[PDB]
Order: C-alpha cells, then structure tokens, then sequence
RNA sequence: AAAAGGGAUCAAGACAAGUCAUCAUGGCCUAAAUAUUGUGGGCUAUAGACGUGCCACAUUUUCCUAAACAAAGAGAUGCAAAAAUGUGAAUUUUAGCUAAUCUCAAAAAAUAGGAUAAAAAUAUACAAGGAUUGUAGUCUGAAAUUCGACUGCAUGAAUAAG
C-alpha cells in the first residue's frame, strides 16, 4: 500500500511502516496506531483502504520529513556560522563530543559533516 | 505501648501510629534513639521529653486517626517453617504405618 | 563477673573482620607481579543477664583499670526507667554534688578561666582534637 | 506484676546447655605460642 | 565412529612434508569422533521451525540419516579410513626408525 | 516417603528432575523411598550444590536407622564426600587460572 | 602564599606539594560553615532570585584554597599523590615496605 | 590512505508464511511405535462422573478428539504424541466437577467456578474433561483457547457506537468458524426464534440456526452474528435448547487493564471488551443463562501477569467456604487492587487442584507402562518413588520423570 | 483506600512532634546542605603536626 | 525589534525568567558591581 | 551551572554600558566558563584561550553558550606542510 | 570423609635489567631561578601504523511473563529504609545502624511458559546491531567550553563469525 507516497509490501507491520520515516519513532507510532485503532501487530495488507488513507493525512500534519532534516542541518549549520567549538568540528569531520582522536574515529570521519544524513 | 495502662485501645493504637517506622509489630515494641546533641545526657533528656509528648499527643481527643488503618509496610515479616507434627512417630502413628504398610502388601499381591 | 555476681555468658566467637589490600611489590612500572595483604580483626563477646546497673559498672570499671595491652573494647549498657525522664535527672542533682566534693579537687583553673572562653563551643571542639578530628 | 517491656526478654531463652561432655579422642600438645 | 586416527611426524617424510601413520583409538575418542561429526552437519543446515524443539529434532534426524546409511558422516568415515589403508606400510618407514641412528 | 525442602516439595523447590533424584539417591538406591519421611533443611549454595549435599545428608540419616546399609551406601556414591571448592581468583590472573595475552613482541 | 604559615607546622614528610596540601586543609577548615551558607542559599529556590544570584557570585570570588576538592592526600612518608591508602596515609609500596617490617599494626601478608 | 588489512566483502527454498509458528503449535495426538493398551475403555457419555472410575484411565471418542481439535483444547506444550490414543485419567476433581454440570444442566442452574492450582496440575486439562462431558451429553461448548489472545494486543479490535466497549472483530468470526465444527451435531437440530433485522443477510424466523452462523464470512458482521447466536442460545422458554458451558483458560489475563490503546492512548480495561464483558459476566451472575449450563474460567502460571485482585478474591472463596471467621482482607495500602476484579470474583467458586494421590498415580503409571514408554516394575515401591519426585503427585511433574526422561 | 489528603494530617502530626520538615509538594529547600555534616576538621588533622625534636 | 530567529532568547528565558534581560533585573550591579580594580592579576 | 533550577553560572566581569554613541573598549577575561547572558549581546569580549585573547562579538544566537567555546585553545591537527 | 586442592614462599648469580621522579645517597650543576605563589591552557591534539580490552554480526542467540537458589564485601571523610513525586536519571523527607542487630540489597544464568520468520542476497518483505549526531534534563562540584558521569526523545554507521 502507499503511506505518504511511500509503497509498502502487505506482509509489513503497520508500525514499521511509520517508523520509516524520519522524525516518526516509538512514542508517534504507537499515539497513531492508538488513534485509529490499529493493533500494533497489523500487517500492511489487513488496513482497510479507508485507514490507509487516514494515516497519509494524519502524517501529513507532522513534522516527520526533511522538514525534520532542516531542523537539524539548521542547529549544526548555526554552530559553525557562529564560530564555535562544535561548530568547527562538524566541518572537520572530527569526534564532537569529547572523544579521544588517537584511535577509532571512524564513524566521525564518515558522518560528520555539515550536510549530514539527518 | 502495653505498659503504658494510663491509654484506652484507640489511644494506644494512635500511639502505633504516630511512630511511623519506629514501631516493630512483630515485636510490638517501640525503638527510637537519639544523638543530636554533644553530650550522652542531654540525648537521654530529649528521649524522656519525646515520649511525653507522643503519649500527649495520643491522649489529644481532637483526632483519633481511627480512619487511617496502621501502616507495616516498613517492617518485613518473616515466615518461620516448623517440623510437621503429622510426623512424629508415636505410638498412635505406628499403627497407621502398619496398615498403609499392610494394604501395599495387599494391593500388590 | 563471677565475683560480682553477674551471670556471664561467652566468650561468643563472632565473625572474622578481614580487610585486604593488593599492592604492587615494586615502587616503580613492575605491575604484573603484586601481592596480598590482610589486617583480620579477632573478636569476642562478653554477654552479662540480670546483672545490677550499678554492679555492671563496676565491673566495666575493673576491666579499664586492668586492661590487657592490644585489646579493644565497647560496652552497651541496658537499664530500666520509669516515666518521667526529665524531672528524675533534676531531683539527682544533689544526689550526684555529694559524690563530687571530693572529686572537685582533680580539677583548677586559675580565677575566671579566660583560655576557655565559650564553655561549650570549648568542649565541642576540645573533644574533636583529642579525638583527631571526629 | 512486672513489665510487658521485660517479659519480651525473658521468653528469648533458646540457649544451649552446657554438656560437660567427656573426651574420647587423644589431644596433643599444644603449639608453642609466641609472645 | 572410525577405527583409527591419523597422527603425522614433522619434517620425515621428504622435502618438509610429514609422516603420517594410522593408528587405533578406545571407544570413548570413537564415539567422540562421531557425534561431533553429526553436529557439525547439523550445525550447518538451515533453519526449519520454531520453539524449543529446533536444535532436538535437527539433531535426531541426523541420527536418523546415519542409521538409514543416506548420511554425509558416513562420507567422512570412509575418507578416513582410506587415509590409513593407503599409509598401512608406514608404520615401519626408514624415518620412523633412523630418528638418531644415522650418525 | 514424603519429602520437603524448607517447606515447599520436592518439586516445588527444584526445578530440574536430574536435582531431585540426586537429592534422595540414597533413598533410591537402597530402595526405601516409601519406607521414610525426610524434612530437609538447606541453605546457602546453588541448585546443583544444595541438591548434592542433600545426597549426603540423607544417607548419614539412613545408616543410623540402619546401619548395615553402608556397603550400598558405598557402591551407590552416598558417604563420600566431595570437598571439590571454587579455586580463587589470582592476581595476574583474570581468574583462578586464566591469564591475560601474553605479547611477545 | 598568603596561606602558607611563616613557621612550618609539619612533622611529616616535608615537600612542596605537602605544604601546598596542608595550606588548603587549615584554609578549608575556616571558611567551610561560611562556603556551606553559600551553597545552601544557591540550592534554596525558596529565596529570591537576587538573593540566590548575590551568593553565586561570592562563592565565585573565594580563594582556590577554600575549595575542598582541591584537598587530595599524600603520603606522609615520601609526599606522592598517586597510590595513596586512607587507612594509613601511605602509598602502596610504603605500605608494603612497612606491613613486612612490622610497622603497621595488624597488618600481615594474605593467603587462602 | 589506511593501509590495514581488511576482510574484502563476500541457499535453500525459504518457509512459507505461518508454516514456522504452526510448527511449534501442532498438536500430535498418536504414536505408530507405542504399543495398544489391552483393556483400555473408551469414555461412555457418563463415565466421568462415576465415583468407581476414579483412578482409571479410559480413550477418548474418535467424535470428540474431532470437536476438542476444532475448538483447540489440546496444547503443545503436552504429552500426547507419546501414546498411540488420546487417553485421560478420570480423576477425583472430574467426578466432583463433573457431577456438579450434571446436575446444573438437568436442573437448569449455572454453576459458576473457577480452577486454580500450582504450575501443571491439571487446570487446562480438567476443562478439556469438563468440554468433553459436554459435547458427549450434547451440550454447547463455548471455549476460549488463549485469553492472552484478547488482552496483548494482537487483534484486530474497533469501538462500538455510543459505549465503552470494544469489539474484536477478526477473532470473534474465527471463533465461530471452531464453533460451528465442535458443535455441528447439536447445533442442526436446533432453529431460530427470533426476528434478528440487521445481518449480512436475511434470516426468517425457524430457520436453520446453522445458516444463521454462516452468514459470518466477513469480520466486520462477525461480532453482530455472535450476539444473535447468543440471544438464540439462551432462549427463554424454548424446547431443546441445551445447557451451554462457557469456559476460559488464562482467567488472570482479563483480570487487570488489557494492552489497547484508545484514541486518547489510555489502557483499555479488559472487561471492556465485549467478547471479555460476556463472560465476566456470565461468570459474576449478571447474565443469567436461562437454560443453564457452566462457566468455568482456569487460571495459569506458565506466561501468567500477577493480579492482587483476583489472588484476594480466590483466597477469600476458600476461606468462606472453610467457615473461617476471619477472612483475607484487602492491604490497606496497596494500590494495585481493582474494584471491578472483586465484583466479579464475588460469588464464584474456588476448586484447587493438588497432586493426585497415590492410588490415582498408579492408574496412570500403568497406562505409560503398558505403552511400553516406561520400562520399569509398576509396583508400590515404584508408584511412591514417582510420587515423591513428583512433589506429592503433581501430575506435571511426574510426566517429566518418567516420560522426558534421558534414562530411556 | 485512603486519601492522600488525609494520610497527610498523620504525617503533619509526626512532623510537629518529631519537630522535621513538612514539604510535601517536595519544594528543593537547600536542606540537604543542612543535613549534611562538616568534613573539614576531620581532614585539617591528616598530617601530623610538628612535634618534639 | 528584539527578534530572535535562532530561538535562544525565547529558550534562556523560558529556562532562567528574564531577570538577566538588558532593558533602559538581576543585572543591575551584581555582575559590574563585584567586578572590582585589579581583580585577578594578569588579565 | 548544568542543571536549570539552579541558574546559569556568572561571573563578576566590569560589564558596564557605555554611553550612546560612546567609545567603549574590549572586556578581557579569562573567565572560559561564564555563560552568555541575554545582556551581554552587542559587548566585545577577548577570552583567553591560554596563550592569547581571541576577540568575539556576543550576537543572539550565543546566548546560552560558554565564552570558552569561541576561543581555540589547541590548533588544528595537519599532516605535512 | 579422604588417590584431595589451592595460596604464600621459591636461593646464589647474570642481564652495568628497571627505578638518582617514592625514599635515601657520593660527585657535578642551579641559587633574581634549574627556587616559590595564583588565573587560564595543556597532559584529552590526530595522517598512517602497533598493542590491551568492551560489544556486536539472531534460529543452542535475542525479546516478554512468573510466586527459585549464592558467597563475599562496604557504611565516623556515611550506608541510607519506608512513604510521597517524576516516563526516567532523580528529588522531598529522614526511621534505624556506626553494625552476625540497621542499611546498601536486588543475585543473574538457570527452571517453566509465551511472542516474533521468506527474521539481510527477487527492493512493494532492507535482519540483528547501537556507533555517530541533534535536542531536553539530572547529579557532583566555585566551575562540566576545551574536558566529567548518567536519563528522555530523535538520529540508526560499519558489522555475513573474520
Ligand atoms: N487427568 C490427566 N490425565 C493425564 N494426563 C494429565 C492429566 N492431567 C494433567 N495431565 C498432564 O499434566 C501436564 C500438565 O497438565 P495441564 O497442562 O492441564 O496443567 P495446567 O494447570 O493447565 O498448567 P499451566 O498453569 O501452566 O497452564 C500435561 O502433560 C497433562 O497431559
Ligand atoms: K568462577
Ligand atoms: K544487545
Ligand atoms: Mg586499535
Ligand atoms: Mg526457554
Ligand atoms: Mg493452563
Ligand atoms: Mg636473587
Ligand atoms: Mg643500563
Ligand atoms: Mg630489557
Ligand atoms: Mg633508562
Ligand atoms: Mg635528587
Ligand atoms: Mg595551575
Ligand atoms: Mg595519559
Ligand atoms: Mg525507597
Ligand atoms: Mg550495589
Ligand atoms: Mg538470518
Ligand atoms: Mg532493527
Ligand atoms: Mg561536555
Ligand atoms: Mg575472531
């Protein structure tokens, strides 16, 4: 089925489904299930095509999206302009918080950006 | 708070009450110290001065505290197991042996 | 206590107090060779029944006097009291002058000891001092 | 009478009695202790 | 379970490679042998079901496979065993008998 | 042959058959189960160590109602007893035996 | 400096960390019941905010001295820092030297 | 660039959906290798409430092992593949249970009770003797398998108009799917007598009550369906309607706050639930069964919550019925009570299993004997040794020291 | 099964005769500085001072 | 005036009031006032 | 000062506001740890980062931070030259 | 009872082995500085690379429920019950004990049930996993920015047993 323009297979949880999306987690999955009565053990296919069309205009009225990308690509993006510590290390591509540098500092070197993944 | 014979049951109870965790229900004994002074004496002299006032304040009429029921949730009973009595071998036990004995003789037979 | 009539019970063995400290045998690097220390406590228990208030100081007081070298010792003393606390500690008073009298003569200070100052805040922290710090 | 205070301490008597039991294994000197 | 093992000498059979000689083992190495063969064809096969039963009832059908001779345990005796027919002569080689008498 | 073990039976307490048959072998391998009436009393110990030390237990009990049971009590593994103790931990060790990498370089 | 007392007061091991050390015992027995008023006004959100912010600020402008986690023990045998043992004052090693000799009551080697 | 080493990157058909969980919830009820028991009866429609049987092992019908299957009353967790025939031993708590549904079902009473006892004492077996009195005395059987099912939260479920109470349509259609099966010989002879308007289809008047439950084929209609059913079953004055037993296996799971969400995202109370709110109550008195019949609700301890409501309740039965002045009271100052829970539990009676005794032990020993899965000499010295290690004849516990053994 | 606004007169009671803190919204007070007890003379005395020579 | 898009405004005052808010009020002296000549040597 | 309830943590600084229009000069302080209060937007500050007085300019987006978090102590790490 | 076990101890000598940065000491140097005091910073930096561990890579694992069984150690520079408050870290308030008494304090694995599977390779079925980062809090302490420890929410990297 199609959930906010994203296809899903019936043999999916409902619950997994929503907590695809960016932003959406445990606690909003389980608050939108409970609205419409979904059990949370709810395949994709088993949704009638009126409740499908529900959670669509129920996660349209969310901030789960690159809308919460912004969010925060806007708080390290202000770290740097401002000229701090933090800031300075998200461009750099090094450890933020405290790390030792002398070993394993993979994981800052690939994901720390100022651009990052979300 | 038994030997305190100058209370009735509900003042007694009260008493209980007022407490709180210095109350032993197993025991049924009241334990409380005191050290927040210098000296040995003056902790003594505080303890004889708080007991008159907890039995004053149990003889006060104004509330009984009745409602509240008393709280043990402070204490932790214990369960203590014993040697079953059925067990003894008495003489009057003897002879049930014999018979349950005796039919497993018979049952198998 | 058989002298005074107390009725003793013990020596009771109560458990061992073991402390332990691993320390490195050298001062400086050499961490894979250490060794084991101990300091075991050994302790007994003295139990006196029905033994008079009085008669149990006595005892307690002989034992102070005439104490082994490298043993220590805490006592709990037991009593019973009546009601009244207060009052009872104030009419001993007199009782407690008459046996200092001749006590009273232990201690001197020259007229209006100035040295102490606050009476009490002198004990408080004279206590502290000759105890080492608490 | 006496007191209900005293009574909760007399009842606690759950002691073993002395057995002055007789020997019937052999004993050894004992080891020379140090001072 | 086999009837024999397979222990090599170093450096006695030429240019580095080692002897190898068969010989018998008790019962106890038998047996051994042979159940940790069928556990690790066990091991190795996919999963089926679920439950507590999984690990069991894998297990007792590989006990099963070997009685009705369709087992691959029964692959790994033969190997073995012909490892000892073809190395029969070497349990009086000139290596094993020349270890220091060729001064 | 009623058996309890600080009050609960003898299924109650232990959870695990194997337990239960060890802890009055002594009974069973002589053939008396049905003939006595144990009141056990454990502590401290796990299920394997308190299930053992009752195997012993019971069977001193057992020879001094009958004494001429000794020689089964023997064959049967019920009047040893296994001093096996947890060896203690070993500095330079990370336990009792196990030590830590060795590097040589 | 000014804590340093003009006339050494040590018996012990004398270094210049011990003195430094000692320096910071007496000055925090002073001034604690002072430094404990302090940290109970800022703890009471009962007070007024200008209340709670003036003694913020004077527990700011005490001396380093005052502070007692700046008091660390030493040995008062050789005056390291590191090793130390509460129950003797001592390192570890000069814990070990003296529980072997018998100068450490009670103390004696282990083995079980 | 990192010059380390690093381990350069780089089967059979899959199961099908559902075959790995009906894996580890078939049921196998027969054993080719296990030999006949010679003598072995097989259960009369009234052998398991005579006093004489008691101690024997007799087989289930070949009809009932089909009806108990459709409405799962056997479990995996079990020992019945063992044996070649379903067999049970007719035990002094059936007779006792049993004479009491006798004598409710002839005098048009309800008894309401309820099992209780320790890990595996035979509470869900002693139902599947109550269901198979039932069906041989052409009852209606009316059995919950799992009531953890309708509380975890792992059903379709949907409100109903203008109440509190909650629907659950998917499970009630699959639970008249297995009631129709179990109860396909009682229920053709019985009709219709009322006029039911709204359905998924028309139904008139002294029809065939087996065509009323086929018209649930969708779940959405399933539960309006049951209620008719229900209406139907309990006809007031109509002959030939049997006496219903209404029996529920985990009675501590609808005793607490179930694990639905409503749209506000608060608990929903178990009792809420409508298929629940029936048989609370059915079993509290409420709904009276003109007809008469049974509910029995069992509890269990394998995978079982802690409900201080329904364990005061239980222990306050036993002792009013003891005749114990002094009754279990409530703590004072416990806050995990539920008034709801009490009501409920006000009025139904206690039945507690224990281990079986000695003579009913033997019975059962030699029935394991005779299938040659114990090779050993059934005798008093052999029935008190189980009998110990089973802790006082827990028959749980002798089944794995004798049965799942590793000794042979 | 009792009221919290009535459990309360007991604790207010025990509190006036024991002479405590009655706080029950659990305002922070500072009293858990009071409460707490100095530490500095029994450090002041950790080295010994200097004695006879 | 007095926008803060960031947002930290609006979340220091929501966290600590607005008694530390410039205006023309904890920051009357309390911060200049103990601020004294010579205060740490060195700068 | 971490935890909310007890305030931020300031520090006694000579922050005095100059007249309109006045020349007011740079506030030096090695205090690295005083947050940025709500007052100290539009002040010059020069925060010690060990060696030197890194100067900063207080904008609304730094209210909340500590002045060290504007002031390097350590330089950055380059391979070769 | 018994075919017991472990710990400590383990010499002289060599390695001009380690330590003149515990202490101690000969010679030689510093003595307005190679001595002494504070504020801040650093010892926590990071291309490549080498050693110790921790944990993970699901089917004998993990997850959920429940009414089992330990030993030893710690609390006068302090352990803190019960109750109440908070999703939580924790807070409010101190009963008792300076201890075989009171408190930390509860064992876990196990045992017995239960849930989940095309449990990652067919992209409409992306497993387990918890690194990285955002944000809101708590505790200790003048002080948590360089540079602390835990908690909530969100983010969801590599990882096919080498
Ligand atoms: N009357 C009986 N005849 C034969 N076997 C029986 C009988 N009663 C119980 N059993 C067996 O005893 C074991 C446990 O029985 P059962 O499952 O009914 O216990 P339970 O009380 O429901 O347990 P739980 O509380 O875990 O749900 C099963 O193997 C069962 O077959
Ligand atoms: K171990
Ligand atoms: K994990
Ligand atoms: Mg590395
Ligand atoms: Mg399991
Ligand atoms: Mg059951
Ligand atoms: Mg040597
Ligand atoms: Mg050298
Ligand atoms: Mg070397
Ligand atoms: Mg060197
Ligand atoms: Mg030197
Ligand atoms: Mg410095
Ligand atoms: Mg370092
Ligand atoms: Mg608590
Ligand atoms: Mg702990
Ligand atoms: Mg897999
Ligand atoms: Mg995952
Ligand atoms: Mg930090
Ligand atoms: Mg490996």
């Amino acid at each position: 089925v199609f959930i906010l323009g994203v296809n899903f297979n019936e043999h999916k949880l409902v619950q997994k489904a929503l907590e695809s999306f960016y932003g959406l987690g445990q606690q909003a999955s389980a608050r939108i299930l409970a609205k419409y009565s979904i059990h949370p053990r709810a395949k994709m296919g088993t949704l009638p095509p009126k409740i499908v069309t529900a959670l669509t205009a129920e996660l349209s009225t969310m901030t789960i999206e690159n809308d919460a990308r912004r969010l925060v690509l806007d708080n390290i993006k202000r770290l740097r302009d401002m000229g701090t510590y933090r800031g300075r290390r998200h461009a750099m591509g090094l450890p933020v918080r405290g790390q030792q540098t002398r070993n394993q500092i993979a994981n800052a070197r690939k994901l720390n950006k100022i651009e990052r993944h979300g | 708070p038994k030997d305190l014979r100058d209370l009735s049951e509900v003042q007694q109870r009260k008493l209980m009450k007022l407490a709180g965790p210095r109350y032993n229900p197993e025991k049924d004994i009241i334990k409380m110290s005191c050290e927040k002074f210098e000296h040995q004496a003056q902790n003594k002299r505080y303890l004889g001065d708080l007991i008159e006032k907890m039995i004053a304040a149990a003889k006060d009429p104004k509330d009984t505290f009745e409602d509240i029921p008393l709280d043990t949730r402070h204490h932790t009973f214990t369960k203590k197991i014993s040697f079953p009595k059925e067990w003894l071998l008495t003489e009057e036990r003897k002879k049930e042996l014999e018979a349950a004995r005796q039919q497993a003789l018979l049952k198998d037979a | 206590a058989y002298y005074l009539g107390l009725p003793a019970f013990g020596p009771v063995p109560l458990p061992r107090m073991i402390e332990r400290w691993t320390v490195p045998k050298s001062h400086f690097i050499f961490k894979k060779s250490q060794e084991n220390f101990e300091r075991v406590t050994l302790r007994r228990l003295i139990q006196i029944k029905d033994g008079h208030p009085e008669t149990v100081q006595l005892w307690l007081a002989f034992l102070q006097k005439h104490a082994y070298y490298g043993i220590g010792m805490k006592a709990n003393v037991w009593e019973f009291s009546k009601l009244g606390v207060s009052k009872a500690m104030d009419e001993s008073k007199s009782e407690v002058e008459k046996l200092l009298e001749t006590r009273w003569e232990h201690l001197s200070h020259v007229s209006d000891m100035k040295g102490v100052g606050n009476f009490e805040d002198f004990l408080a922290k004279e206590r502290l001092r000759i105890s080492g710090g608490r | 009478s006496a007191s209900v205070i005293f009574s909760k301490y007399i009842n606690n008597n759950n002691n073993k009695l002395i057995p002055f039991k007789i020997k019937n294994s052999d004993l050894g000197r004992t080891r020379y202790f140090p001072p | 379970a086999p009837l024999i093992k397979m222990r090599g000498y170093k450096g006695l059979a030429g240019g580095g490679r080692s002897l190898e000689v068969p010989q018998p083992i008790p019962a106890r190495q038998r047996r051994s042998t042979a159940f940790k063969w069928i556990l690790d064809v066990v091991n190795k096969k996919p999963s089926k079901g679920s439950g507590r039963t999984m690990f069991a009832h894998r297990v007792a059908e590989e006990i099963v496979a070997v009685v009705e001779g369709r087992s691959s345990v029964w692959d790994k005796r033969m190997l073995i065993h012909k490892l000892g027919t073809a190395n029969r002569a070497n349990l009086n080689s000139p290596a094993l008998q020349l270890k220091g008498k060729r001064f | 042959g009623e058996v309890l073990v600080n009050g609960k039976t003898l299924a109650e307490y232990f959870g695990r058959v194997h337990d239960r048959e060890s802890a009055v072998w002594a009974l069973r391998a002589t053939n008396r189960i049905d003939k006595y009436n144990v009141w056990v009393k454990v502590e401290g110990g796990g299920t394997t160590g308190q299930a053992e030390a009752i195997t012993l237990a019971i069977a001193k009990a057992l020879l001094a109602h009958e004494p001429a049971l000794k020689p089964a009590l023997r064959r049967a593994g019920c009047v040893t007893r296994d001093p096996r103790k947890v060896e203690r931990k070993k500095h330079g060790h990370v336990k009792a035996r196990k030590m830590p990498t060795w590097v040589k370089r | 400096s000014m804590f340093r007392a003009k006339k050494l007061d040590l018996g012990c091991f004398t270094n210049v960390r011990v003195l430094r050390d000692h320096s910071k015992r007496k000055a925090f027995l002073e001034a604690e019941p002072e430094r404990q008023a302090l940290r109970y006004v800022i703890r009471n959100t009962t007070l007024p905010a200008r209340t709670r912010a003036v003694a913020q600020l004077q527990l700011t402008q005490m001396h380093a001295y005052t502070r007692p986690t700046q008091i660390r023990n030493r040995c008062i045998l050789g005056g390291k820092s590191r090793g130390i043992l509460r129950d003797f004052k001592m390192t570890r090693y000069n814990f070990r030297m003296n529980a072997l000799m018998g100068n450490i009551p009670g103390v004696k080697k282990a083995s079980w | 660039q990192k010059l380390r080493f690093k381990k350069t990157k780089k089967s059979g058909k899959p199961p099908l959906p559902g075959e790995r969980k009906a894996y580890r919830k078939k049921i196998v009820l027969s054993n080719n290798n296990a030999l006949p028991v010679p003598g072995l009866e097989t259960l009369r429609p009234n052998d398991l409430a005579k006093q004489d049987n008691v101690g024997s092992v007799k087989a289930l019908p070949e009809d009932v092992v089909d009806a108990l299957r459709a409405m799962e009353a056997f479990k995996p967790t079990q020992c019945w593949g063992i044996f070649r025939q379903p067999s049970v031993l007719i035990r002094q708590e059936t007779v006792d249970l049993t004479k009491k549904m006798k004598a409710a079902g002839a005098d048009g009473k309800t008894i309401r009770m309820v099992i209780e006892g320790n890990r595996v004492t035979g509470k869900s077996l002693l139902l599947l003797q109550a269901m198979t009195h039932a069906f041989m005395n052409d009852w209606v059987v009316l059995h919950i398998p799992e009531a953890q099912e309708l509380t975890t939260a792992v059903t379709e479920y949907a409100p109903i108009e203008n109440s509190p109470l909650w629907t659950q349509p998917t499970y009630t259609l699959k639970l008249l799917q297995s009631f129709k099966r179990a109860n396909e010989k009682v229920l053709s002879r019985m009709n219709t007598v009322y006029s039911h308007a709204d359905l998924p289809q028309i139904i008139p008047v002294n029809s065939p009550l087996l065509q009323l439950i086929n018209s649930a084929k969708e779940a959405d209609g399933a539960w309006t369906v049951f209620q008719a059913l229900w209406r139907e079953l309990n006809a007031e004055n109509v002959p030939g309607r049997p006496p219903i037993l209404f029996s529920l296996d985990g009675l501590a799971h609808i005793m607490k706050v179930s694990d639905y969400r409503n749209p506000a995202f608060e608990l929903i109370h178990s009792h809420d639930l409508a298929l629940v709110k029936l048989f609370t109550d059915c079993l509290s008195g409420a709904t009276v069964m003109p007809n008469g019949g049974a509910v029995l609700g069992a509890t269990t301890r394998g995978n079982s919550p802690r409900s201080a409501s329904m364990e005061l309740a239980i222990a306050q039965r036993e002792a009013e019925k003891a005749g114990e002045k002094e009754v279990p009271q409530r703590d004072p100052y416990s806050k995990k009570y539920d008034d709801r829970v009490e009501a409920v539990m006000k009025s139904v009676e206690i039945l507690r299993l224990k281990g079986v005794s000695k003579t009913e032990a033997r019975g059962l020993l030699e029935y394991w004997a005779a299938s040659g899965m114990l090779k050993k000499r059934v005798d008093e010295s052999m029935v008190s040794e189980k009998w110990t290690l089973s802790g006082n004849g827990v028959v749980g516990e002798m089944e794995r020291a004798s049965l799942l053994t590793m000794k042979a | 099964s009792v009221p919290r606004a009535r459990l309360l007169q007991l604790v207010k009671a025990r509190c006036e005769l024991f002479s405590t803190t009655f706080n029950p919204e659990g305002i922070r007070t500072g009293n858990k500085i009071l409460r707490q007890r100095l530490k500095g003379p029994a450090l002041a005395t950790y080295y010994p001072r200097k004695n006879v020579g | 005036v007095e926008l803060d898009e960031a947002g930290k405004l609006a979340a220091f005052r929501e966290r600590y009031g607005r008694g530390w808010d410039l205006d023309a009020d904890s920051l009357t002296d309390l911060i200049s006032g103990y601020a004294t000549e010579n205060m740490n040597p060195g700068l | 000062k971490r935890s909310v309830w007890k305030g931020p943590h300031i520090v006694p600084l000579p922050i005095q506001r100059p007249e309109p229009g006045k020349k007011i000069a740079p506030i030096r302080t090695q205090a690295r740890s005083a947050t940025i209060l709500p007052n100290f937007v539009g002040l010059k500050f020069q925060v010690h980062n060990g060696k030197d007085y890194i100067d900063l300019t207080v904008t609304e987006e730094m209210v909340g931070h500590k002045l060290g978090e504007f002031s390097a102590t350590r330089k950055p790490f380059i391979w070769g030259k």
